[PDB]
RNA sequence: GCAAAAACA
RNA sequence: GCAAAAACA
RNA sequence: GCCUGUUUUUGCU
RNA sequence: UGCU
RNA sequence: AGAGAAAUCAAG
């Protein structure tokens, strides 16, 4: 029973503080130095001696058992004779393991399952791919760091140990070291190891549910456009004769959350200073129950909005500059990669501005597209060499547009016209489409030659015969691949232009406004509540949920909502409102109850069904109305715009419900009348000994039973949080603490 | 909390139930795709047992 | 040789594999290291003139020579002052992205830094028992003397350690107290010269080489003092285009391709060796280097002190003789020491301080790798330099990108000349330069077009390890799989190696033929099912990473009746002799202790068949980790923090649990009672 | 898994 | 963290 | 007998 | 006492 | 004897 537990852990702290008088005498912190001296496991050329230990009399040393019988059949299993120690002592035939094969005690099948799990996984993983056709060919090795084996979850190094001590011993942890825990990989892991840790000790199930969330990257030769996403299978789909043709999708949600920096960036981009506004918004969103700044740590994409969300929480991005279809990387530069204003005075009213970018000094860049890879080097805007390892017959005219796009090496666009200039994409398209069907500019810039050797056709074709060959076009001599040895470090533009610190200046890697990407779903579990951009959101009832739960559970926003919305003042939140309330005639009637429900209770924003009846008014009041109509009283309840959602002002029905015991909005139970904590928990307190108040069992459930004084064990001490009596939170009193201090220095 | 498991049906299709659940209520009826939804609709499992 | 030269399919660099003869023995060493040890003794003597002059050469403290006592024709021992100077703060100009991570370093990584380390080393001398100990015991030894003679605790760090380390020198005797009871005295020059000592020794199997060498080992006293200059060079050279020792395997490659951009009209490609290295180098070079680096970056004095002390300590290095220089009368064999009789070595005699002999010159010993590349590094920082230059710790490759012929000849030249100002003298029989780049070496990696697989430098790992038949099938497919994962191996050498490798395994646990255990399984009707029986092999080219006894269960070549007995946790075969502690997610009890063995039956242990006071503190040691371990799961996570000595903590932790046991209030008084 | 004399997955 | 093995310098 | 540094493979705590 |  | 190579094993 749970007895016989504390029997023997009590047995053993005695026997060690007898047999050991001294090593307890140490700190426990001298765990962390003497838990290294394992010696007398040391071992040399273990394969030197297999031949003959498996050969000896008895090979096998095994504790004292009597499921293997002395004789069985007339061969002498075990030995007991000499028992010099008689405890790890007795030793076992070579034959014993085969003897247990068969006649031998069985297990429940649940056992067997659950010690294969991770195996059977694999297996199934491996059965599971599609084994295509073998398609032979020469290849071009790309050494990059690949995951070893696909994780259940991916969680940012930081939050590994805490999400496992959440998932093993909730009991020993603080309200800190939950909120740094992956809930979602906590509750997958819990799930996993339910089975495991039955028949795994405890270390060994503690890493076994580290290895399924750790990513552990290693190097290997890889293949251009075949990454396998996993180093799992490259030994079957990949070598450098051959590769194996599977079709595998992401199913990931990098995507998504991509879809949400971009409209985070894009909407920053429309404000004042865009970069703190994206940097306080990124603080406020949380994706499922996962601050926004962990899930961006947690996954480390190559996607140009996440590598801008990524620098903007200061982590890096591996982003690379990106043409169309081919992938620019520069090995070595003089100085970083310079724009140009190109002023553009076509008509005197009718002028843009399109700038362009381009090289000062000697450069080197290494492009890949397709399977097509090699590099160029370059001075100023004039092409020295290209070196290029393709297929032969491949056409080669998109990857070398491509590159002298990103030079600016050709002349008929860039500064000039080719015909006036509108706009940045529509200059770039035409840039294009004229040199795709007029791709003469190429051969101009890089001269003919009549030598067979050079592979490269006039018609932009790889290895085919012809009567003349473009000059300084050779054959990729040797591999050329891209590696930075220093840890490259991102700046955040206050345009939110992402540079790499270049030796001579600030490289360009990533540049919003050109950045070419559709609309998508967000990831799920997105709150923006917090956020000043709740119109992200393509729900109607979604928008008004998050906009409820704004107003509701803080005083100071309601405050803020009701008075902009009263005075017509301009709000984070109008084009939210706007769209929420269809087109009416009851604005004056709303503005009318606001003032009058103002006056009357001028201490009103502390009650949260006051706060709801404010927020309805209020909502009411900022919508759009008409004018060939005449004003009419305020109606009890609305339907929301394009919907069937009813919002009632008594709140008993629809959207919001408020119950003498809770408030229910949007279906959720937003506050609770004794059972709360909308305004949160402070720590206050670390002590050795047990304080004066209730010691939960585990975080959460503290959390749950909402007392005003608990305490939680970690290591040794407690940590009794109590209650937040402030209304605001340190973030924003830092935020404004900090812009006094530079709203003081501007003058 | 599951009560009942069935081979048949493994008891981690219920993360695929509560995604769908929580799509449907942020209004999107069709979701993207989960790890857990590979053993829930039975993708690749022709090839699997095929191989 | 003609046979490995082939003109029309292959080239000669797709056959570098064929000029290797292992799975043959490699090489031993028989006798006395003495002639060796007093050979690299006098080897920096002999360099340090243009003429050899070994008497002038043995009176001097620091080698610093002009730059026209630079010998250019060989190897040059000692290094220009100014020359370092310069180069050092060139090589902190540039760079600079290394030199705020190198401060990084210093301000957060050096205080967190454990002398637990330490521990990681393999043999170490100790200065106790005059012998070569595992680091483990060595550490651990020197802990005790540090506190014994002290009267304090020594902290976890890395500083704490060598604080102890500089205390202990300032007493003027110092004892040792340790369990069989017996009692040695050090002086304070006793206890000096044993930090000063380097236990040589013989390298065996080595493999590559006509001549043994010898290799050596410090004492606990001056490893750590290494480990902080030894860290603080490879955040320094992890952050430098021009290192490749930090970096390996697939990821140098990587580096290596990114400079091998050949676009000029003379690319040339140089490949070579160091002559003489680690005993052309003297460490006050070194010293004046990190001192510049960290001047230059406005470190105080104490972290400046600290980086000094280990290249002072190893300019006054004491190696160890031998056990004496082989003399003959006539078909004789005895053994003497240096100055007992007229030998080749009689000018080193008045360096013999017992049966170690001194040498101020040269580091005598690879403990300085890092700390030697980033010196390599430091001279290459020069305005005529203008190529790539790759350098992990004398092996080197060169990247020319120039106009003329003459250009690249005068920029190896000052190559040569600027390597030979820090004391680095190229190989000239070993250095090759290729005026069109496209062939070249490095750390025997050979290229053509791409890095070309090397077979027969992983044919020694194909032999099975023998612990048990699991894991020995594991890893020998798992080295197969990296093998063909980094292109050594091909589809069919991987092929081939598996079956040879799984032939093998089969032989060595007795599967093959008629044996004992194979004429056992057949009379009592025992099925092999599993490869180590003797069954067909499951595992597959494809499946190499698959582990057999799933895979098998999968294919229904095991069935489940038979998996429910080898999979069994309670079978005797590997029952462990201690019982275990098990986590339960989301039970009333989160922790059962019960007895507990392996899955596998087929993962039993083999016996061996054949400082003792140490090691019985070791198994004391194991009990308080094991018992400290099962009473607080969160250590396994994190590190350990709780306060106060390990009795108490684990007396209140043991208790806390107690009274979250969830049983009657008298049964946890009466578990109490015999709480010691 | 659906379904029955083999199709989908 | 530990243990075993391998390659290179 | 079996150093130092880097990388890799496996297993166990 | 049995590796192609 | 031999193995072997810059000196060891072939006993104490």
């Amino acid at each position: 029973e749970s007895e016989c537990t504390l029997r023997a852990l009590v047995e053993e702290y005695n026997g060690a503080c007898k047999e050991a008088p001294k090593e307890m005498s140490k700190q426990f912190t001298d765990y962390n130095t003497f838990k290294r001296y394992t010696t007398s496991k040391k071992d040399h050329a273990p394969q030197m001696r297999l031949v003959y230990s498996v050969r000896k009399p008895w090979p096998i040393s095994m504790t004292p058992s009597k499921e293997i019988p002395l004789v069985f059949n007339g061969t002498k299993l075990k030995d007991t004779i000499l028992d010099l120690g008689e405890s790890k002592r007795t030793r076992a035939n070579i034959v014993v393991p085969d003897y247990w094969s068969k006649y031998g005690s069985q297990t429940s099948l649940e056992v067997v399952n659950a010690i294969l799990y991770a195996e059977d996984l694999k297996v199934q993983r491996f059965f599971s791919t599609e084994w295509g056709e073998i398609r032979y060919g020469r290849m071009l090795p790309f050494r990059k760091p690949v995951q070893a084996c696909p994780t259940i979850e991916e969680v940012n190094p930081a939050s590994i140990p805490h999400t496992l001590l959440q998932v093993f011993c909730p009991q020993y942890t603080t309200l800190d070291s939950k909120r740094k825990a992956h809930m979602g990989a906590v509750e997958k892991l819990k799930r996993v190891m339910e089975p495991i840790c039955k028949v795994q000790t405890q270390e060994s199930a503690v890493h076994i549910a580290r290895s399924l969330i750790d990513s552990n990257k290693k190097w290997l030769p890889t293949v251009v456009d075949h990454t396998p996403r996993t180093a799992e299978m490259a030994h079957f789909l990949c070598s450098k004769y051959h590769y194996v043709h599977t079709n595998t999708q992401d199913l990931s949600d990098t995507r998504s959350i991509d879809n949400l920096c971009g409209e985070l960036v894009k909407r920053s981009l429309k404000c004042r200073c865009p970069k703190e506004t994206l940097v306080a918004n990124l603080d406020k969103i949380t994706i499922q129950g996962r601050p926004m700044r962990e899930v961006l740590a947690d996954h480390d994409g190559e996607l140009p909005y996440l590598g801008i969300c990524r620098v903007a929480m200061g982590l890096s991005t591996h982003h690379t500059m990106k043409i169309r279809s081919t992938k620019f990387s520069i090995l070595n530069s003089d100085h970083p990669r310079i724009e140009v204003k190109k002023v553009f005075s076509l008509s005197p009213d009718v002028q843009v501005t399109i700038p362009y970018r381009r090289f000062k000094g000697k450069a080197k860049v290494y492009f890949q597209n397709d399977q097509i890879q090699g590099y160029f080097s370059c001075t100023d805007r004039q092409i020295d060499e290209i070196k290029i390892s393709a297929p032969k017959n491949a056409p080669l005219l998109e990857p070398l547009l491509d590159i002298c796009y990103y030079g600016s090496f050709i002349e008929p666009g860039f500064e000039q016209t080719f015909g006036y200039p509108a706009g940045k994409r529509e200059f770039v398209d035409s840039f294009f489409m004229h040199h795709s069907k007029d791709h003469k500019a190429f051969l101009i810039h890089m001269g003919l030659d009549k030598d067979l050797s050079l592979p490269l056709s006039p018609e932009l074709n790889w290895k085919e015969p012809a009567l003349s060959k473009v000059c300084r076009v050779t054959e990729l001599d040797s591999t050329v691949q891209p590696y930075t040895s220093a840890t490259r470090e991102f700046v955040l533009g206050e345009t939110l232009n992402v540079y790499t610190q270049h030796e001579n200046g600030l490289e360009l890697l990533i540049c919003p406004t050109e950045i070419r990407s559709t609309r998508g779903p967000l990831p799920p579990g997105t709150n923006l509540s917090g956020s000043e951009f709740i119109d992200i959101y393509q729900d109607p009832f979604s928008r008004a949920k998050s906009l409820l739960k704004s107003t509701i559970l803080h005083a100071e926003r309601c405050k803020e909502f009701v008075g902009n919305m009263l005075e017509e003042y301009q709000d984070p939140a109008e084009t939210t409102v706007q769209s929420l309330v269809p087109i009416n005639t009851w604005g004056k009637s709303a503005k009318r109850k606001l003032q009058e429900e103002i006056t009357s209770d001028p201490d009103w924003h502390q009650c949260p069904r006051k706060r709801a009846k404010m927020s309805y008014l209020a909502i009411i009041a900022g919508s759009i109305q008409d004018r060939d109509k005449k004003q009419t009283n305020v109606p009890r309840a609305f339907m929301l715009r394009g919907s069937q959602i009813e919002y009632d002002m008594k709140a008993t029905r629809g959207l919001v419900v408020d119950t003498t015991n809770r408030i229910i909005v949007g279906g959720e139970t937003v506050l609770r009348e004794g059972k709360g904590g909308p305004e949160g928990y402070v720590q206050t307190g670390v002590f050795e000994e047990q304080p004066r108040c209730y010691l939960v069992d585990t975080p959460d459930h503290g959390l749950s039973m909402g007392l005003s004084r608990f305490c939680v064990h970690s290591q040794g001490r407690y940590f009794q949080y109590e209650k937040k009596i402030s209304i605001w939170e340190e973030t924003d009193n830092i935020k404004a603490t900090i812009d006094s201090q530079r709203d003081l220095k501007r003058r | 909390e599951c009560i009942r498991e069935s081979k048949s049906t493994p008891a981690s299709v219920i993360t695929c139930l509560t995604s769908s659940l929580q799509s449907f209520a942020e209004g999107n009826p069709v979701r993207s795709r989960i790890h857990e939804d590979i053993i829930a609709f039975g993708i690749n499992k022709k090839q699997e047992k095929k191989q | 040789m003609n046979l490995f030269t082939p003109l029309s399919e292959i080239n000669p660099t797709t056959t570098q594999e064929l000029l290797y003869a292992y799975t043959g023995p490699a090489p031993v060493a028989y006798g006395t290291r003495t002639r060796a040890v007093l050979e690299n003794i006098i080897r920096p003597y002999q360099y340090f003139y243009k003429e050899p002059n070994v008497q002038r050469a043995l009176d001097i403290k620091t080698g610093c020579k002009e730059p026209e006592d630079i010998n250019v024709e060989g190897p040059s021992s000692g290094f220009h002052t100014a020359s370092v100077l310069k180069l050092a703060d060139n090589f902190f100009r540039k760079y600079r992205p290394a030199m705020e991570k190198l401060k990084y370093w210093i301000l957060v990584k050096l205080p967190k830094l454990k002398y637990a380390e330490l521990s990681k080393g393999r043999q170490t001398y100790s200065f106790i028992h005059k012998r070569n100990l595992p680091a483990p015991i060595a550490l651990e030894e020197t802990v005790e003397f540090l506190e014994q003679n002290l009267r304090r605790k020594i902290g976890p760090t890395l500083l704490s350690y060598c604080q102890a380390i500089a205390d202990v020198m300032e007493l003027d005797e110092t004892t040792y107290e340790g369990a069989r009871t017996y009692t040695i005295k050090f002086s304070r020059e006793e206890l000096w010269d044993q930090m000063r000592t380097l236990n040589t020794m013989w390298k065996h199997l080595e493999r590559g080489r006509l001549n043994r060498r010898t290799i050596a080992t410090p004492s606990m006293l001056i490893r750590g003092f290494v480990k902080i200059v030894e860290d603080a060079a490879k955040e320094i050279l992890e952050n430098v285009p021009t290192s490749g020792v930090p970096v390996g395997g697939e990821e140098k490659l990587a580096k290596l391709a990114s400079k091998q951009t050949f676009h000029t009209a003379v690319t040339g490609e140089l490949s070579g060796d160091q002559e003489k290295f680690n005993e052309c180098l003297d460490p006050d070079a070194m010293r004046l280097m990190w001192t510049v680096f960290l001047r230059k970056l406005g470190c105080p004095d104490w972290i400046m002190e600290l980086f000094n002390i280990p290249f002072m300590v190893f300019k006054s290095k004491l190696a160890d003789m031998g056990e004496g220089l082989v003399y003959t009368k006539g078909k004789l064999t005895d053994r003497k020491p240096l100055g007992e009789m007229p030998s080749e070595f009689d000018d080193l005699v008045r360096n013999v301080v017992g049966n170690s002999i001194s040498c101020r010159l040269g580091m005598f010993m690879g403990m300085y790798n890092l700390t030697s590349t980033l010196l390599a590094l430091i001279s290459i920082e020069r305005e005529e330099l203008t190529g790539s230059h790759v350098e992990s710790s004398d092996d080197f490759i060169h990247f020319f990108n120039c106009k003329t012929h003459e250009e690249m000849f005068k920029q190896a030249e000052t190559l040569r000349l600027t390597l030979k100002l820090v004391g680095i003298n190229m190989s000239p029989s070993k250095c090759i330069l290729i005026s069109p780049a496209g062939i070249g070496e490095f750390n025997s990696k050979f290229h053509h077009r791409d890095f070309v697989g090397n077979v027969a430098t992983e044919l020694p790992a194909l032999v099975p390890n023998g612990t048990n038949p699991m894991t020995d099938l594991a890893m020998g497919l798992n080295v197969i799989k990296h093998s063909v994962n980094t292109g050594q191996m091909n589809l069919c050498t991987g092929a081939l190696a598996m079956r040879i490798f799984n032939h093998a395994y089969k032989y060595a646990y007795m599967a093959l033929g008629v044996t004992r255990r194979t004429r056992f399984m057949e009379e009592n009707a025992i099925t092999p099912l599993l490869t180590n029986q003797g069954a067909s092999p499951v595992h597959s080219f494809s499946t190499m990473h698959l582990d057999e006894v799933a895979l098998r269960r999968h294919l229904g070549l095991l069935d489940e009746e038979t998996l429910r007995r080898i999979l069994n946790p309670n079978n005797p075969v590997t029952q462990k002799g201690d019982p275990s502690m098990f986590f339960r997610i989301e039970n009333k009890m989160p922790q059962i202790m019960e007895d507990y063995s392996v899955p596998s039956c087929f993962k039993y242990t083999l016996s061996r068949n054949r400082h003792k006071a140490l090691l019985n503190k070791e198994e004391r040691y194991q009990r308080v980790t094991s018992i400290i371990n099962k009473l607080f799961p969160e250590v396994l996570i994190q590190e350990a923090s709780a306060p106060g000595t390990v009795r108490e903590s684990l007396k209140r932790r043991l208790e806390l649990v107690v009274e979250r046991s969830d049983l009657d209030e008298e049964r946890k008084k009466r578990i109490l009672s015999r709480i010691f």
